[PDB]
């Protein structure tokens, strides 16, 4: 995260981080919604350009952190992956089209003050809150800025990020771009005319984008990072995932056994 | 309108620089080479593992502040060379329909107006902020005397005993991974191992003390991590895993009697150690 | 609004943190986002 700040531990108990084994080497962020399901950016498993599918066995998520150099025995809870969902309609090839992903960890965690899963946006809080101007909340442990020094990654703060982005509307999003935009993804961030600024960063994906309803003091994960060209440049904006406008599909996975 | 401001400007590369003499382009690729080089290498110094510790943090912002900032410049600069770079093309276009070339996109297109001037300036400041870390650590470990890092003699008699207990759990690990009832909670301690434990083939070094310290409760830890969820009773004494004493594939018979001591060890143990455990489950 | 014998529990009491909701503690950057929903009143 750009123009990122140091969280307060125990600020986004729903935070995961979507770690790598071996070579151990963090991946993105990543959201919990129960206490078997965390929710991430479809891409940080899967996307071809860059020779990357990664599988169940390849990887572990760790919930419940802060410091993303040492382990933290007494929050820290590691765990491995059952079976990983990531959306059919899922458009690499050209646009990051539905770029979202479930995961279902192999054993339930047990939530402790600082693994605390995190709501999803309401048919109705969807509305009254997803509207431009609003601004709404990402975490990561994503490049602490943008770098002329390609080639390089490790870039990265030491204790976990959090900036408060506020959404733009459509025509600006699809405008700013040469990307093809869809409803299934919305663009947050700062206007050049204003004055600040920020925003979330390679290797921060996964993560979520929360928003507050005042309507009852809870948090809900409206989007997750998805992509942007570049990072916190100047015209252009960062793009998350619509995950209410998704919520469909989720639903359609989690409730699987049944029918 | 067309005004702007962000003057984050903390680099050491003085402004009347880029008006020297550019560096002739073949001569050039490579210096640009040797920059990035310098910032691929003063990053690492903080990825150091050594330094991922609480007193080390208001001295690695200073290096990273250091880093960032020499860097934006380089952006700036390249941010700004692009914008005369298109002109320069569109003007190139008006002269040839033949438009068999392509426009270089921002994250193709490479610095090409670089005097020396610059070049050793941002180096002087990187090779600086970096001897100038490395004595904002020596000085934070003549105060805090278990970061001191250790000799190569008692270096190695730590890593040592992490090792051992370490391998002490793989014994744990194997114990059970074939144990279907608890097949699971052994993977995830093994990977849990492996995850404090280091990339298999360049693991953590254990400088200071505290770091021994640390590895040995954060292992000790995972082990009876293992046992809270098996519910199963940590022995008080597990033998060690020697890759050539019982190899699973090497030494299956020692393999096999290795587990078969240890699974003992868990069936005969008494529910004294959860008493003492370092973390306090509940 | 899934059954927790598919999406598991927590969702009940999803949102709030532990260590700032149920507990009446506001975090260094909360009203912030309370800023951005009504600029008037
Ligand atoms: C998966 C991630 O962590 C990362 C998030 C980047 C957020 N960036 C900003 N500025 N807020 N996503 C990516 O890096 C994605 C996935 C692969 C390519 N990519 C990009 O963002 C490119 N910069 C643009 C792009 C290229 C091809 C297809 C879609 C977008
Ligand atoms: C890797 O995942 C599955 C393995 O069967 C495969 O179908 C998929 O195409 C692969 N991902 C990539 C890089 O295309
Ligand atoms: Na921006």
């Amino acid at each position: 995260i750009v123009e990122g700040q140091d969280a307060e531990v125990g600020l986004s108990p729903w935070q995961v981080m979507l770690f790598r084994k071996s070579p151990q080497e963090l991946l993105c962020g990543a959201s919990l919604i129960s206490d078997r399901w965390v929710l991430t950016a479809a891409h940080c498993l899967l996307y071809p350009p860059w020779d990357k599918n990664f599988t169940v066995d390849d990887l572990l998520v760790r919930i419940g952190k802060h410091s993303r150099t040492r382990y933290e025995r007494k929050v820290e809870k590691i765990s491995m992956l059952d079976k990983i969902y990531i959306h059919p309609r899922y458009n690499w090839k050209e646009n990051l089209d539905r770029d979202i992903a479930l995961l279902k960890l192999k054993r339930p965690i047990e939530l402790s003050d600082y693994i605390h899963p995190v709501c999803l946006p309401d048919k109705q809080t969807a509305a009254k809150l997803l509207h431009a101007g609003f601004k709404g909340r990402v975490t990561g442990w994503g490049n602490r800025r943008e770098t002329w020094t390609t080639s390089v990654a490790e870039v990265q703060p030491s204790v976990l990020q959090v900036v408060n982005l506020p959404l733009v509307e459509r025509p600006v999003c699809k405008a700013s771009t040469r990307i093809r935009i869809t409803d299934n993804m919305f663009c947050a961030g700062y206007k050049p005319g204003e004055g600040k600024r920020g925003d979330a960063c390679e290797g921060d994906s996964g993560g979520p984008f929360v928003m507050k309803s005042p309507y009852n003091n809870r948090w809900y994960q409206m989007g997750i990072v998805s992509w942007g060209e570049g990072c916190d440049r100047d015209g252009k904006y960062g793009f998350y995932t619509h995950v209410f406008r998704l919520k469909k599909w989720i639903q359609k996975v989690i409730d699987r056994l049944g029918s | 309108m067309i005004v702007t401001k962000d003057y984050s400007k903390e680099s050491r590369v003085n402004e009347n620089s880029k008006y020297g003499t550019l560096i002739s382009d073949w001569y050039l690729k490579g210096r640009l080479t040797s920059l990035e080089s310098q910032f691929i290498n003063a990053l690492d110094i903080l990825e150091t593992y050594h330094y991922g510790e609480k007193e080390y943090k208001d001295a690695k912002d200073k290096l990273m502040t250091r880093i960032l900032g020499e860097d934006q410049y380089l952006l700036e600069r390249k941010k700004v060379q692009y914008e005369e770079y298109k002109k320069l093309y569109q003007k190139y276009k008006e002269e040839n329909p033949t438009s068999k070339l392509k426009l270089k996109t921002f994250d193709q297109y490479t610095i090409e107006d670089l005097t020396m001037r610059e070049y050793n300036e941002l180096t002087e400041s990187l090779k600086s902020a970096v001897k100038d870390f490395e004595k904002d650590v020596e000085k934070i470990e003549n105060q805090h005397h278990d970061l001191k890092p250790f000799t190569d003699e008692m270096e190695e008699k730590a890593t040592s005993r992490v090792d051992d207990l370490a391998n002490k759990a793989y014994s744990v690990y194997f114990a059970f991974v074939r144990d279907t009832q608890h097949k699971t909670e052994a993977l995830e301690l093994k990977a849990k191992v492996d995850l404090v434990l280091g990339d298999e083939d360049k693991p953590h070094r254990i400088s200071n003390e505290r770091i021994e310290k640390e590895m040995i409760k954060d292992l000790e830890s995972i082990i009876e991590d293992f046992f809270i969820e098996t519910g199963l009773n940590k022995p008080g004494n597990i033998t060690s895993y020697d890759s050539s004493k019982h190899h699973y594939k090497n030494h299956s018979e020692g393999f096999e009697a290795l587990v078969k001591e240890t699974r003992e060890a868990v069936a005969n143990a008494d529910e004294s150690w959860k008493t003492k455990t370092v973390k306090k489950y509940g | 609004f899934f059954n927790e014998k598919t999406f598991g529990a927590g969702e009940a009491d999803c949102g709030l943190r532990p260590l700032f909701e149920k507990k009446q503690v506001q975090d260094q950057t909360e009203k912030e986002l309370f800023e951005s929903y009504i600029e008037g009143r």
